[PDB]
RNA sequence: CAGAUCUUGGUGGAAGUAGCAAAUAUUCAAAUGAGAACUUUGAAGACUGAAGUGGGGAAAGGUUCCAUGUGAACAGCAGUUGGACAUGGGUUAGUCGAUCCUAAGAGAUAGGGAAGCUCCGUAUGAAAGUUGCACGAUUUUUCGUGCCUCCUAUCGAAAGGGAAUCCGGUUAAUAUUCCGGAACCAGAAGGUGGAAUCAACACGGCAACGUAAAUGAAGUUGGAGACGUCGGCGGGAGCCCUGGGAAGAGUUCUCUUUUCUUUUUAACAAACCAUUGAACUACCCUGAAAUCGGUUUAUCCGGAGCUAGGGUAUGGUGUUUGGAAGAGUUCAGCGCCUCAUGCUGAAUCCGGUGCGCUCUCGACGGCCCUUGAAAAUCCAACGGAAGAAUGGCCUUGUUUUCACAUCUGGUCGUACUCAUAACCGCAGCAGGUCUCCAAGGUGAACAGCCUCUAGUUGAUAGAACAAUGUAGAUAAGGGAAGUCGGCAAAAUGGAUCCGUAACUUCGGGAUAAGGAUUGGCUCUAAGGGUUGGACAACCAACUUAGAACUGGUACGGACAAGGGGAAUCUGACUGUCUAAUUAAAACAUAGCAUUGCGAUGGCCAGAAAGUGGUGUUGACGCAAUGUGAUU
RNA sequence: GUAGCCAAAUGCCUCGUCAUCUAACUAGUGACGCGCAUGAAUGGAUUAACGAGAUUCCCACUGUCCCUAUCUACUAUCUAG
């Protein structure tokens, strides 16, 4: 069953804090506490550990990632990594 | 008296005062039954009454609720034997 | 408190300087426990035998000291 | 039912206060005060517990036998089977590869 | 409390020997008036304040 | 009247709650390494820092005098992983989590935890999700302008170090703390500086607002640049005030 | 001196007055005594009712502890009694603390301020050196230079970190401290035994890894110490409950193969060990998985090697033993002035149970713009310093990280109370003061109510039943007419099944509202485990639903335990404050907005400084204001 | 003086005026508005949920009342101290 129409995690706060802030908290916690894949295994074992890092599970990768609060990657450190790899291959030639 | 309650004497409405949960938690019940659909799904598989793909399937559908207890799942085991030695019968011939 | 569970063992340690005496213990089943005080430890050993226990007894060093419960 | 006391004038539920219940051959029912649990030495390359290590206070592996507190192994009792594994398998190839880079640089 | 310093043991020694009664003799003396003191700690009545 | 609030945050009570930090977040010392070539560290761990937004790195350098190894305290840039290659010096190459002398790198990229001078070990763009841009080099008399995140133009040394790449932990700001207990928790480990009371709801005695039958402030917020301590409250020496509609 | 609300002292009328009424409660007999409502003994009646009126501690007190006496003062009545008074006695440690370590912090020194008292500062702008090498030194060993290297004051925890002790007994009064027995730790020297080494420092296993030992200097690196919180799940120990046997006791008109009590096993040591309870928890080997499988209560795991088969490790609050029945407990007799209070017999046995309770361990799951000390100390590795047995054997060094053995373990605390009488509150004050253990029934329950173990029966007493009180009950008919105002009281109340509006931020509103039922007895049905040859005779079990009968038309029978609804003002919410007249609409808050500042800086400090905070900081920051969720 | 809001915890006049409820209301609610002296983060308006906050009403209920009565314990009272 459904069980929520709208608020989904943020059901937790009941009827408190204000519908707009309840859902831009629900589009933030969604984000945080979702799997995403690790580049170096191809597993989906990547979750969060405090804000900025992720942490790998299994026997293989156990390494840490440095990455958003809230995602694995920004926006801004995606777009900052292929203007840095664009400028290292145009002094490099 | 606690050998007459055995019997089922002084358990009517009017004698509790717990609620149904209070009195029995509903996840106990659970754990119990899904306990022992388990054991018997084992137990099937290892003597051979019940292969592997089949095991699966009735390992899932116990988790998802579909018997009430071992009855039901043991009917149920022998209407999918019956149907299953039929195809087999059918194909042979 | 240690338990010794070969005679030979046990009567080895007897003949040793810092075993000063021996305790006969007979337990209501008929069991005998030999026991050996030394400066660390007690060394039981257990003979279930009667003729066993005699023989043990009479297999001690002469010196050593035997003391009945 | 019998009730205990602390044998200690420490009074609080510390993690030094940590008690047992024993029943002893006078019928008494009364505390044990007993120390915190050991712990296994970890691989110092993957955190891993170490096999073949009892799980003791530090000071207590001061008493130990030797072997008791290693395995018969390079980096035995410091890094685990694996974690030895891997470093000698990289070593080698890095040392290859250093070979190899130095043959081509002529 | 039980748990006690030497030195803070010392002075209840000390305090428990001035806490006692004069012997006669000394009051007898020609020329004394040692009969009645006002020095009789008791414990719950006048504290000590370390 | 007393003392203000403002007055008394000069230590005490005042202070950093430190005791759950590990280390300060530092560049490395400027050496002839990294002075003349580069110099390899290995990324050990990347943790959270009590207080912080960004994770921390640490990374561990061999000593090139002793048999010994330095670990040092990074910020660590998005992208970083434990068990990665940096490469601190003038001969590293432009990669996300090396560090080189912001001379050394194109107009354009993309840094963080820049030094204001050469060897101070990092100042600019160091909070999480920040970077400072290099916007153009001159060579005689080496200076690198840069842009800070306020938006300021800097003038720093083209010997001054910065890392390559934005500061981990991403758009913290982005999510409501939706409650006191949140704001609570983050302020606990940093400093005594919430919950706070609005100074006209404070008597006269407390605060140039404080007083009157109803709440208000009576004189101008903004207030001169050269008030003393104890008036020097509400809007210092503000250029405008009001909502803005466009700027820049 | 008549005065000054004069000063100090003494003493009046009010007066034998106000009063000595919270915390259920006392009674009978005896003894002692000049004297007994209050002492002691026995009997009865009761209470605290395990979140205790019980058993201990921390802080604080300091002898209040114990024995023998006393009874002036004190114990707001009494006193033969007392925490009072007098005379004596009493606290035993290598293992419990302190002591050692570091924490926030304190703080000498360098150095700089300051007229100065002193202030700042803590490897700091210091020539701040305990440690690593044998070059001399006979000759079998730590005193001379040496060249050396990122060391460091100290104080700060009787709840943090931390070497090591248990049982039984014993005193008037101490006990993990004494006694008996049984252990353990640390340090020193090296007292034996063993092991390796004929040239060098062992073997086994594919491996995980194993062993009685198995040379390892400097330096380095790693580990332990070492860490939040909630949730359920699995095991263990003690407790609880249950079925037999035994021993003693209670009841016994009748009944009750009955009811009650006892039926115990430590530290330490050894071997096993997922069996018997809890593992495929971690790892290894074989092998190579789609018709994908495995699998938890909880959906995680696998070509980065699943399932399966076999191994390896982790190991006790588990098993089998030693300790250890010789102890402890219960019972029955003998000497009988009996003494050292001795002596002699029996039993102390065999089973089961769990959403139980308390503690604990194991594997997990959730949460954070919160990610949850340090140091002493102990261990391991990488490394290779150094060694000198040799004449095929009588001949050394190492190992004491292998076994047994020897010596040594100082110093301070240790009585007692921990509170309706040992502390603070002027006091033997209905106030206050941190924490550990925690039985049976009812029940959801650490609720209320009753009880067992333990404790207490202490709160001046006797007689009487006037008005007016304080506290607690009830009331015909009416039902808020009372009153500023339903103030106070009444009513509601548990559980099960039905049913549930506006409005809404879609989460709620909601136990909305509004109905029905509820005992006892006798049955029926369904839902799980052990176990013998499609099946099955017990044993071990707990629920739920229903039927008939029945009586006070009753049954959450005491106890326990929401009244509900329609609107307006106001603050969004949880939170906070005027200790002792104001709890609110006040404050805070998330959210919104504005301001300063890029460090030669902003804000704050200081008498000064070679000074401090923000700052272990860097605009997703710090500082300064306003407004007050959302829309 | 815009959007809003109002005899509002802000309106003197004032018991404003109309409507509603009542047998009857200077209350309350809804409207109205030249508003003495409402009004926009000196924040205006609205608002589900929450409130030992303030205010009006309805049902339940009842000794608050008509109109008082009765009973228990401890006092008061008399006695000893
Ligand atoms: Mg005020
Ligand atoms: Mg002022
Ligand atoms: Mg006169
Ligand atoms: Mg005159
Ligand atoms: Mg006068
Ligand atoms: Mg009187
Ligand atoms: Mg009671
Ligand atoms: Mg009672
Ligand atoms: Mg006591
Ligand atoms: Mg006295
Ligand atoms: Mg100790
Ligand atoms: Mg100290
Ligand atoms: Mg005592
Ligand atoms: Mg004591
Ligand atoms: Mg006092
Ligand atoms: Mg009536
Ligand atoms: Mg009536
Ligand atoms: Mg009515
Ligand atoms: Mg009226
Ligand atoms: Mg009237
Ligand atoms: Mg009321
Ligand atoms: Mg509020
Ligand atoms: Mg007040
Ligand atoms: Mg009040
Ligand atoms: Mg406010
Ligand atoms: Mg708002
Ligand atoms: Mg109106
Ligand atoms: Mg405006
Ligand atoms: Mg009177
Ligand atoms: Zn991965």
């Amino acid at each position: 069953t459904k069980r929520t129409k709208k608020v989904g995690v943020t059901g937790k706060y009941g009827v408190r804090y204000g519908a707009s802030l309840r859902r831009d908290v629900r589009k933030i916690e969604v984000q945080q506490h979702s799997r995403y894949q690790c580049p170096f295994c191809g597993r989906n074992t990547v979750k969060r550990t405090a804000a900025g890092i992720w942490c790998c599970n299994g026997k293989g990768c156990k390494k840490v990632l440095a990455g958003g609060a809230w995602t694995v990657t920004t926006a801004a450190a995606t777009s900052a990594r292929s203007t840095i790899r664009r400028l290292r291959e145009m002094v490099e030639v | 008296t606690h050998a007459a309650k055995r019997l089922g004497r002084h358990t009517g409405y009017g004698k509790r005062k717990g609620t149904a949960e209070a009195r029995m938690p509903s996840t106990v019940v659970w754990m119990r039954r899904q306990r022992v659909l388990r054991r018997l799904l084992r137990k099937y598989r290892e003597s051979g009454k019940i292969d592997k793909h089949l095991y699966h399937t009735l390992y899932l559908e116990a988790k998802g609720n579909t018997f009430k207890h071992k009855r039901a799942l043991i009917e149920h085991i022998q209407r999918a034997k019956a149907e299953a030695n039929r195809t087999k019968l059918i194909q042979e011939q | 408190p240690r338990q010794i569970s070969d005679i030979k063992q046990f009567l080895e340690i007897a003949r040793r300087k810092d075993a000063t005496s021996a305790r006969i213990k007979k337990n209501t089943n008929k069991d005998v426990k030999f026991k050996l005080r030394c400066s660390k430890y007690l060394y039981t050993l257990v003979v279930a035998d009667a003729k066993k226990a005699e023989k043990l007894r009479q297999s001690l060093p002469p010196d050593l000291t035997v003391t009945e419960v | 039912a019998q009730r205990v006391t602390y044998r200690r004038r420490l009074a609080y539920n510390t993690r030094s206060n940590k008690t047992r219940i024993i029943k002893t051959p006078g019928n008494n029912i009364r505390y044990l005060h007993i120390k915190k649990l050991g712990t296994i030495p970890r691989c110092g390359d993957t955190g891993v517990p170490l096999q073949g290590i009892p799980a003791l206070r530090p000071r207590e592996f001061a008493r130990l036998s030797h072997n008791q507190k290693k395995v018969q192994r390079a980096y035995g009792g410091c890094l685990s089977a694996n974690a030895v594994k891997d470093r000698i398998v990289r070593a080698f190839l890095i040392e290859e590869q250093k070979i190899v880079k130095q043959k081509l640089k002529q | 409390p039980s748990h006690k310093s030497f030195r803070t043991k010392q002075k209840l020694a000390k305090a428990a020997r001035q806490n006692r009664p004069i012997p006669q003799w000394i009051r007898l003396r020609t020329g004394n008036t040692v009969h009645y003191n006002m020095k009789r700690r008791h414990w719950r009545r006048t504290k000590l304040n370390i | 009247g007393r003392v203000i609030r403002a007055q008394r945050k000069s230590g005490g009570i005042f202070q950093a709650h430190t005791r759950l930090r590990k280390g300060a977040a530092q560049l490395r010392t400027l050496d002839f390494a990294e002075r003349h070539g580069y110099i390899r560290g290995v990324v050990q761990k990347i943790i959270h820092d009590p207080g912080r937004g960004a994770p921390l790195a640490k990374v561990a350098f061999r000593n090139p005098y002793h048999y010994r190894t330095d670990v040092e305290t990074f910020v660590a840039t998005e992208g970083m992983y434990t068990g990665q290659f940096v490469y601190c010096g003038k001969n590293a190459a432009l990669t996300v989590g090396n560090v080189l002398p912001v001379g050394e790198m194109p107009e354009g990229t993309i840094i963080s935890n820049v030094e204001e001078k050469a060897g101070d070990r990092g100042a600019l763009g160091r909070s999480s999700g920040n970077y400072v841009i290099i916007v153009g080099h001159d060579v005689d008399t080496g200076k690198t302008r840069v842009k800070l995140p306020s938006g300021a133009k800097k003038v720093v040394p083209s010997s001054a170090r910065g890392v390559v790449g934005i500061v981990a932990g991403g758009g913290r700001i982005d999510k409501p703390l939706l409650k006191a207990g949140r704001a609570f928790h983050k302020y606990r480990v940093k400093r005594n500086c919430w919950p706070r009371t609005r100074g006209v709801a404070m008597n006269p005695v407390d605060h140039p607002h404080g007083g009157g039958n109803h709440q208000h402030v009576g004189h101008s917020t903004t207030v001169p640049r050269q008030s003393a301590p104890g008036q020097k409250v509400g809007l210092i020496a503000a250029r405008r005030t009001g909502l803005l509609r466009g700027a820049a």
